[PDB]
């Protein structure tokens, strides 16, 4: 991991959300599942796919090469001729493959950010209500409906409406 | 106009779609962000 | 209580990239960047076929080997394939002189017209036009020669001296070939050209030679002991050429008024031609492709993805996946 959300204190993920990149398993009263985030979903999408459209986008397609034709006096030009063929390949060679891995890497912990990322913004807008056992879980002290719940997803709220219900959970164990 | 890139946005929300299709189905085109969802509805075959 | 926890995607996805601190790395999500396939056939682009020389090269279909009379009604072509079967040549042994640079030429050219430059009947009521075909050339059991080319000879005793000249009409380049004869002995020469010491001599706006023949006794190629040398120039838009000679020039007999384009040039390749259409051409065979990438071949005509040594050109997308167990 990079940013630790993934391979993480995550320690995997879940073959039960099919919806988007991201989202929330919630568990209450009335039930259980998942619901993804169509936002950072749709941020990571349109950055990622920009970023294979500006790899792409850097390269010219390539317009007609064919080979030369030398006699036997010509022999130095020709063989000139062979090492700015295979110089030049050799070159794109490195700079695609090279790149290739470079990037891959750093659209692996793109992801692993963006965990991380949707996490806090929770830990942020959850403050007292809750406690953290790890590997994503946010064990609410107040009593959720599905809206409440909904509503962190959304990320709107009023804070303090569920702070009076939790407080007093707190304390006998 | 279909780009090499938007046929990355494209296949990516079509894992996100389902072969009995659980959804109203712009599941996809929210993702395409550009071409609408009438241009993203043919290009399905 | 109650849980909300957060996580993210998963999938069955067997799809691996490589990075730089990992390899093997299985992901939700991939590209490949790299083309593998081809349609193993030689196809058009925009609307118009290769010209395949099949059993000849480029001298021969210019020069008009007698083996090449299938090429003889080509006019237009969206480039140039030669085989490995392709040795059919100047017939008769002897220098073509740049000719690497014609075909450098050629590649420019996407269609021509050829015309009867200097018409057999007409031109050369002074010289023996029917004499001129050698078993060096042999079409149909009998001796034989260039179709685009005049092997003049003495008429009876005499070898007058020739003038001849043509001024381009055409308004485009016009491609002129021509060939200068040495025979083996001044028996030949005499037999053929009737007069002992000759010249032959060419000149334009560009061009100003005089051939002299080179008499010898050479090792026979194709039974030869005489050899050939053949020359080309394009005659520019309004120029004039002229020939002079006491004996010893193969005439241009047809030459080509030629059309420039570009994007093309001459592959080799054994692939069959096909009515396929194509935006891009190899000599293994032709791509449709939106990759940015090819492992097919270095060579390429139109519109192409670029050519990589790789075997593996593959790129992540999606989170790296779970088995969970
Ligand atoms: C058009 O192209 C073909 C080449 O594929 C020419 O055919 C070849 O012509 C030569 C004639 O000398 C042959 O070589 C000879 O082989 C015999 C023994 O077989 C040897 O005694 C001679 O010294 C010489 O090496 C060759 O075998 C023959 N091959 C084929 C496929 O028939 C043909 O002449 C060309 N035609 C013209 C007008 O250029």
């Amino acid at each position: 991991g990079l940013f630790g959300a993934i391979a993480g204190f995550i320690e995997g993920g879940w073959t039960g959300m099919i919806d988007g990149w991201y989202g929330y398993h919630h568990q209450n009263e009335q039930g259980s599942g998942y619901a993804a985030d169509q936002k950072s979903t749709q941020n990571a999408i349109d950055g990622i796919t920009n970023k294979v459209n500006s790899v792409i986008e850097k390269m010219n397609t390539q317009f007609t090469a064919v080979g030369k034709e030398f006699n036997n006096l010509e022999r130095r030009i020709e063989n000139l001729n062979k090492k700015v063929d295979d110089g030049f390949l050799d070159i794109w060679t490195y700079n695609a493959e090279l790149l290739v891995l470079l990037e891959n890497e750093r659209t692996l912990d793109f992801h692993d950010s963006n965990v991380r990322n949707l996490y806090e913004k929770v830990k942020s807008q959850l403050k007292n209500n809750a406690k953290e056992i790890g590997n994503g879980c946010f064990e609410f002290y107040h009593k959720c409906d599905d809206a409440c719940m909904e509503s962190v997803r959304n990320g709107t709220y009023d804070y303090p409406k569920y702070s009076e219900e939790s407080k007093l959970n707190r304390e006998e164990i | 106009p279909w780009k090499f890139s938007e046929n990355i946005a494209f296949e990516i929300a079509l894992s996100f779609t389902n072969k009995d299709t659980p959804d109203r189905w712009k599941k996809v085109a929210q993702y395409v962000k550009g071409r609408t969802p009438e241009e993203v509805k043919k290009h399905y075959e | 209580g109650d849980t909300i926890c957060i996580g993210y995607h998963a999938n069955n996805s067997t799809d691996t990239v490589d990075t730089v601190l990992e390899k093997n790395v299985t992901v939700t999500h991939s590209v490949n960047l790299l083309e593998d396939s081809h349609n193993g056939k030689l196809c058009k682009l925009k609307g118009i076929a290769p010209l395949q020389l099949g059993k000849c090269n480029i001298a021969g279909w210019l020069l008009g080997n007698p083996e090449c009379d299938l090429l003889l009604t080509a006019s237009s072509w969206s480039y140039i394939v030669e085989t490995s079967n392709s040795e059919n040549g100047t017939c008769y042994p002897g220098d073509f002189i740049d000719y690497e640079e014609l075909r450098e030429q050629l590649s420019s050219v996407s269609s021509f017209e050829k015309f009867e430059i200097f018409p057999k009947t007409s031109s050369w009521p002074n010289h023996e036009t029917t004499k001129g075909v050698t078993a060096a050339c042999s079409y149909a059991g009998a001796s034989s020669f260039y179709r685009n080319l005049l092997w003049l000879t003495k008429k009876g005793s005499s070898y007058p001296k020739l003038s001849k000249s043509y001024v381009n009409n055409k308004g485009k380049e016009v491609l002129v070939l021509w060939g200068v004869h040495h025979p083996p002995t001044g028996t030949d020469q005499q037999s053929l050209y009737q007069n002992a010491d000759a010249y032959v001599s060419v000149g334009s706006s560009k061009y100003n030679r005089r051939f002299t023949p080179e008499i010898a006794a050479r090792p026979k190629v194709r039974d030869q002991a005489g050899r050939m040398n053949y020359y080309w120039t394009l005659l520019e838009p309004g120029d004039t050429i002229t020939f002079e000679a006491t004996g010893n020039l193969i005439a241009p007999w047809y030459a080509f008024a030629l059309n420039r384009g570009s994007g093309s040039g001459i592959i080799t390749s054994d692939a069959p031609v096909h009515d396929c259409n194509t935006k891009c051409q190899t000599p293994h065979g032709a791509i449709n492709s939106s990759l940015p990438f090819q492992n097919i071949h270095p060579v390429t005509i139109g519109e192409c993805p670029k050519y990589v040594r790789s075997t593996k050109l593959r790129m992540a997308t999606g989170l790296r996946n779970i088995p969970s167990i």
